[PDB]
């Protein structure tokens, strides 16, 4: 139905992170590679 | 123990309207109205050039 | 969607607008309905 109060309340606090954005034609597309970040040095394979 | 089941939010689309004049094609048309069509039965243009 | 009075508040963006159910039909419940059906009421 017309229940437009799905989630728009407060727009909570943002901060600034090291993020890599690219311009694929039109879209502003995020892009990050993550082995050294969180897949590093365990016995879990990378997906 | 307790045991409930859940309806976790539901989401509906908002279907859009289109004014045809709010579209780039209508420069090729002349949107002119005529409230008494169904009795007009004929029409013509005699085109002097 | 199943409980219709819950969907009277949509609380979210109906946003994709692509041909539903010609896709994977992965839904546990979905109803391809015309203008009306008695079970709505």
């Amino acid at each position: 139905n017309r229940e437009t109060l799905d989630e728009l309340e407060s727009a909570p606090q943002t901060t600034r992170v090291r993020a890599d954005l690219v311009a694929i034609g039109d879209r502003l597309v995020f892009l990050e590679a993550l082995e050294r970040r969180i897949y590093a040095a365990t016995n879990v394979p990378y997906p | 123990d307790v045991e409930f089941d859940a309806l976790l939010g539901s989401y509906c689309n908002t279907l859009s309207l289109v004014r045809f004049l709010e579209l780039g094609l209508s420069v090729a048309c002349v949107c002119t109205k005529f409230p008494e069509l169904a009795y007009m039965n004929e029409g013509r243009v005699q085109f002097e050039v | 969607g199943y409980r219709y009075a819950a969907a009277i508040l949509p609380t979210g963006s109906i946003l994709s607008t692509i041909e539903v159910a010609s896709h994977r039909r992965l839904f546990d419940f979905f109803a391809a309905v015309r203008s009306d059906e008695n079970s709505l009421y």
